RNA sequence: CCGCCCGUCGCUCCUACCGAUUGAAAGAUAUGAUGAAUUGUUUGGACAAGAAAAAUUUUUUCUGGAAAAACCGUAAAUCCUAUCUUUUAAAGGAAGGAGAAGUCGUAACAAGGUUUCCGUAGGUGAACCUGCGGAAGGAUCAU
RNA sequence: AACCUGGUUGAUCUUGCCAGUAGUCAUAUGCUUGUCUCAAAGAUUAAGCCAUGCAAGUGAAAGUAUAUAUAUAUAUAUGUAGAAACUGCGAACGGCUCAUUAAAACAGUUAUAGUCUACUUGACAUUUAUAAGGAUAACUACGGAAAAGCUGUAGCUAAUACUUGCAUUAUCCUUGGAUAAGUAUUUGUUAGAAGGAAUUAUAACAAAGAAGUAACACGUAGUGUGUAUCAAUCGAGUUUCUGACCUAUCAGCUUUUGAUGUUAGGGUAUUGGCCUAACAUGGCUAUGACGGGUAACGGGGAAUUAGAGUUCGAUUCCGGAGAGGGAGCCUGAGAAAUAGCUACCACAUCUAAGGAAGGCAGCAGGCGCGUAAAUUACCCAAUUCUAAAGAAGAGAGGUAGUGACAAGAAAUAACAAUGCAAUUGUAAUUGGAAUGGUGGGAAUUUAAAACCUUCCCAGAGUAACAAUUGGAGGGCAAGUCUGGUGCCAGCAGCCGCGGUAAUUCCAGCUCCAAUAGCGUAUAUUAAAAUUGUUGCAGUUAAAACGCUCGUAGUUGAAUUUCAAAGAAUCAUUCUUUUUAAAAUCCGAUUUUGUUACUUUGAGUAAAUUAGAGUGUUCAAAGCAAACAGUUAAAGCAUUGUGUUUGAAUACUAUAGCAUGGAAUAACAAAAUUGAACAAGCU
RNA sequence: AAAUAGAUCCGUAACUUCGGGAAAAGGAUUGGCUCUGAGGACAUUAAUGUUAACUCAGAACUGAAACGGACAAGGGGA
């Protein structure tokens, strides 16, 4: 199937190389998952050493952090908007390692009802007009094709606004 | 697979088929010495040669060095011990002079002559070759054999052998047997 | 296919073993255990090559089947079993007790101590781990593992080890004036103390090592064991003492008859 | 010197060359057109078992699941076209080497009877002759 | 052993080739062959095609037994054995061949701080219980098909097969409190004994979370089987630097469709244009890129050589690749496996015509091809491997059979008396010793034969128990002998011989050479200083561009610390003291540019090679062995107990790691301007 | 009489007066619908606003496999 080798490849003077050996099975190249929004449904495969490793094929919520305190909840996810690498991938909303996706913020601001040591912090406010409508933005951070999940924090300061200008 | 038992070649051919000289040189010796072909005497030279190499490198290596000090102690020791050398003169500089009538003269042919023992080198030869002789103890019927210093004085007839002290041969039996049956008939 | 081989051929066998190239295709492979192929002999050679007990492979075998043979206080019935350098004999049939060590050329023997000294061995860290919930352990030469080791105890130096109880006795450091051992190429069986360690930062360490009689040699730092403080070695040594003579003086020494 | 020797022409044999025939055959590469088998997702749902009045029935739900389809891939094979490599046929044309007492002349070797050669151009059955410039390896180291 | 002869002429001295000479672990072939030891053998052409048989299995305490036998104690109990079958492990090792392959593979040197790892070894664990569940082989009964290692329906029954699940404490502040309530792995915020270097071991805080910690067997506190994570071991995947044959009548190449980089992802066991999207215009090359050829697998190595060199390496060991040609895939720790599966191309087997089944470059064996190559044998006794691991199996492997490939030793007489030539020879005649080859029988050897050694019996005179293959003009050792032929037949590597008196053709005799061996053909090395670095030649023998300029390449003047004074030595060798300067001890220690180059070390597979020791009866070999003793002294441990050994050393690029250095060579620093220091300064 | 024809993207021999031959020969695509990207000007401060006009690339869906749908429009080679 797909091989990750370099002998159909050119040589770096252009010239091109004679393959005198067959594919070796230890450069595997399976297809890709595209992992979607949508109820839970996840699959099994297996590498080398009978080493597990988890197929995402649809995901709706995830655990995302606040990394101005340090503290994390389980939350659902509701959209995706942007992708760095091609929109044709928020077109379909398909969910990898650097998008950013719109969450459901609801258990963000409850938590703020314990109100660690972080209580001098002056919460900036374009975060504030976000909780407004109870939705912000985040990125997510794990790999949902390798372990299965969706995981990610929320966007704050210079991101912020890097991403906000991107959107229009 | 191969087996691992190798093997080598103990001869070589003069490269000048009809030079006169050489080819007289040689009947002189194998009719000196009695022996059958060209070929021993290729076998000889061909040892002679070998010795003769390895006494040129280690002359022209430097003094008090290791390898020369070692390695000279041992090929002069082995000399000695084959009975080339002598006594005084074990300096690696007379293994050069070594001839081919020297280490000729140690064949066991040869000495079965000189000690007496023998009418001639051709009888000599074939005494050896019908089990005849004993070389200290152990009976020996090879003529190239070559006598070592300490085994020279025990050259003596086998015990087995009709000139050692034994039964005669199938002739004297023979012999003795139809003068019986004509002095019982 | 192409996995793991099984098979070892004869003339491919590591030179020390002395096997004759006669008589067979094939060596006794040993098995995978607490010491390397090529530092280290199977059972089989020990018992029937060496102390000659055994004629044939099956009577090293029958040998083996009656439980009387153990390495380091533990019966093995493997007979590919890998020994190793420190390790300790013993036979109840005969009564008798063994350490195997190289000699000054680079192959093992079976040394023959006391019942005394069968009690203990010597073992060389090759590195320090820390764990969860901090504790220390040390990872031996001999593929071992021992918990809760001193805190002044280092990678490179040495420690005696009891065998009854896998505990430790004293440990004995790498310092300039240690007496060591070398154990790999052109000296394997030289005893000297320490002159030097040089500490080359990108690559290999070099140290020098003076005999008894006042030569000197040298060696990498990898192939370097500790077997005594300044003054005494704690082990019986062979008969030569680790002391390696020219061929030209060896030479000279034989010819007493 | 009754020496040696040069070329065309006629005969026989052998080797290679050009050659109309959009000549022929066997391989290799690249583009294109079809396209067996099959990893992965989705669709599908013969029937297997659970949760419900009962007389050994219908309907609901959960779960597992074969045949068969679709799509993105990994892609044997076949065909058409275009090049490249190697081998090979042929009317006719034109060389070289070898052989045999052949025919015609006499260019070279002597100042070889017009000293011999080089480059270039023209002409003649043949070897060759003639013009322009050069050399001595000349038949003169000199008036 | 660092070597040369014949041939151009009427004769001479040269250049120059042709021929002669010797070797080949180098193939074929012709003639001939008595003994023993050792042992290559369908590579070359066709990685061409295959009938038949075999080539991988496995239970000696320890998973499952009313198939069924059997013993003892007395209907019961404890045991021994066990067709089938389920379950477990192996079958990815071994064996074969050389088609592909020219910065590829391979070799020496590196990295994994970018990874995976069964068996074996050591450490060692976390959020109904007097014992849980259902279902299936083997088996019984009813069947189908020409055929196949084909299988349908119904009824039973086990497990270390497939599943569910019980009970238990530890740490911080002489009771309690908080509980810890989670191994690997993933995300976010922090703190931080070791390595040259950490986003490292490790610790805290907030979210997720696999998989496990014995519902098992033996009867030895002991084992077997299984199990989370870490470490070791037997290995692999990638990866740094340097190293190949012929060709320029191959000079520009790569990039649309990944070529060279950047950013973000996907994928993999991990890194990487390995793949996708956006972006920039790069990357290699006369120091030979890109192509063509190879009757090219690389290496350890082989042949021949004074020293340089030239040629070979299919083939005992290591690495690579493949199983008629391609491409896909399952199981598994490990495979892109082929005596595993799926499809196409080619070839081919059985058939009742519906269908089924294939892969000798494994061991024997057959056809074809050709100049070119052996038995359809015996055994697991040794070397090792696999298993439920003494006990089974193995065409791996060993043993014989065939065998003038190659290698070593070694018969075909010897001795007397007489006679005859010069003490001698034997040319000649007589007679008695010696001895294998050969036939028979044994002791041994061997799994069992067989061979080798050893012993007994019979056994040589034309010792018919009968040696050959090439030659006799020269090179080149050996007839001017006798018949036949007559420029014919023929010989002759080269010069030549043969036309009626042939030293050369055909024969007889006689001589020479090597000899159980000797000729011939093709290739290759020396000879060849006729490929020349060492080491050629260029006026007239083959050969200086018509002439000058010019880039790459090759090669480049002299100069910077030179000396002095002792000792130990048969003029000499080896060394001991230091005469400028500056920076580390209140005038004592040591430091004072880089390379090339040379010295010394480290690290390295054996076989082959060089080389030390050792009477295989010698030798080629091998890696062994030696010493006292009609059965003991003696020694060292208290009646015990044999002793001393050997299997060395060197070599292993030209590149890489470390290291002393004064000569030679290169490079640095070096002015239409540059430093150092003292004292007020921010 | 028939067959070919518009545009876009690839690929093009002999021979040659070196300008050609050449549209050589040959090959692929083309509708509709929903989207993504790239090409300007002006005036207040690397930010902010106000505004056009036609072209050219890429992707997903869709249909009795059709799309220069009628019109218009080279046959080629030795
Ligand atoms: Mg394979
Ligand atoms: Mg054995
Ligand atoms: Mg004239
Ligand atoms: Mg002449
Ligand atoms: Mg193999
Ligand atoms: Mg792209
Ligand atoms: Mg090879
Ligand atoms: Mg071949
Ligand atoms: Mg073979
Ligand atoms: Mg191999
Ligand atoms: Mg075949
Ligand atoms: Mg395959
Ligand atoms: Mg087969
Ligand atoms: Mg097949
Ligand atoms: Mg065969
Ligand atoms: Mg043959
Ligand atoms: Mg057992
Ligand atoms: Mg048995
Ligand atoms: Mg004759
Ligand atoms: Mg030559
Ligand atoms: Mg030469
Ligand atoms: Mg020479
Ligand atoms: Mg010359
Ligand atoms: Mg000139
Ligand atoms: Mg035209």
């Amino acid at each position: 199937g797909i091989s990750r080798d370099g002998r159909h490849k050119l040589r770096l003077t252009g010239g091109k190389k004679k393959i005198h050996k067959k594919k070796r099975k230890y450069e595997l190249g399976r297809p890709p998952s595209n992992t979607k929004l949508g109820s839970r449904q996840v699959h099994v495969v297996r590498g080398r050493g009978r080493n597990y490793k988890y197929r995402a094929i649809k995901l709706d919520s995830g655990s995302f952090s606040w990394p101005t305190f340090g503290i994390s909840k389980n939350t659902r996810i509701i959209d995706v908007v942007y992708n760095a690498s091609n929109n044709e991938l928020v077109r379909t909303k398909t969910l990898v390692k650097n998008c950013i996706v719109v969450i459901d913020s609801h258990p963000f601001t409850t938590w703020y009802e314990n109100t660690k040591i972080g209580k001098s912090k002056n919460i900036d406010p374009l975060l504030l007009e976000q909780f407004k409508q109870g939705r912000v933005l985040a990125c997510i951070s794990s790999r949902p094709g390798q372990c299965g999940k969706a995981d990610g924090y929320i966007i704050e300061g210079d991101e912020l606004l890097f991403y906000k200008r991107k959107m229009d | 697979p191969k087996s691992y038992r190798n093997y080598s070649k103990t001869a070589r051919n003069p490269k000048r088929p009809f030079e006169k000289e050489r080819l007289d040189q040689e009947l002189k010796l194998i009719g000196e010495y009695g022996l059958k072909n060209k070929r021993e005497i290729w076998r000889v030279q061909y040892l002679l040669a070998k010795i003769r190499s390895a006494a040129r490198y280690l002359l022209t290596l430097d003094e008090k060095s290791s390898k020369r000090i070692f390695q000279g102690e041992a090929l002069l020791r082995r000399m000695v011990r084959q009975g080339l050398l002598g006594e005084n003169e074990e300096k690696l500089d007379y293994v050069l002079g070594l001839t081919l009538p020297k280490l000729l003269e140690r064949r066991l042919q040869t000495k079965v002559f000189k000690l007496g023992l023998a009418k001639s080198v051709h009888h000599a030869r074939v005494l050896i070759r019908q089990r005849h002789i004993r070389v200290g103890k152990q009976m020996v019927d090879i003529p190239s054999f070559l006598v070592r210093v300490d085994s020279e004085k025990h050259i003596d007839f086998a015990t087995t052998s009709p000139f050692g002290g034994a039964r005669p041969g199938r002739v004297k039996r023979k012999s003795l047997k139809k003068q019986k049956e004509k002095t019982e008939a | 296919g192409k996995g793991i081989k099984k098979h070892l051929k004869r003339v491919n066998a590591p030179s020390h073993w002395m096997l004759n190239k006669m008589g067979g295709q094939y060596a006794p492979k040993t098995s995978s255990g607490p010491h390397k192929l090529l530092e280290s002999i199977p059972l089989v050679i020990l018992l029937r090559n060496r102390l000659k007990y055994a004629l044939t492979f099956d009577e090293v075998k029958m040998i083996l089947i009656q439980k009387i043979v153990k390495v380091d206080n533990k019966v093995r019935t493997d007979c590919t079993f890998p020994v190793g350098l420190m390790d300790v004999i013993h036979i109840t049939k005969s009564n008798e007790y063994f350490r195997l060590l190289y000699d000054i050329k680079g192959r093992f023997v079976p040394h023959r101590i006391t019942n005394e000294e069968s009690k203990y061995k010597l073992c060389k860290v090759k590195k320090i781990l820390l764990r969860k919930g901090r504790l220390s352990i040390a990872v031996t030469h001999d593929g071992r593992s021992i918990p809760y080791i001193h805190p002044d105890v280092k990678v490179n130096d040495t420690v005696r080890l009891d065998l009854e109880t896998g505990k430790v006795l004293e440990h004995l450091k790498f310092q300039v004036g240690s007496l060591v051992m070398v154990t790999a190429g052109h000296s394997v069986g030289r005893v000297g103390v320490i002159s030097s360690i040089d500490k080359n930062m990108g690559t290999y360490d070099i140290i020098h090592v003076k005999d008894s009689r006042n030569k000197v040699f040298a060696t990498r730092l990898s192939n370097v064991f500790v077997i005594g403080d300044n003054t005494k070695p704690y082990i019986s040594l062979p008969r030569e003492k680790g002391i390696k003579l020219d061929i030209i003086e060896e030479r000279r020494n034989r010819l007493k008859a």
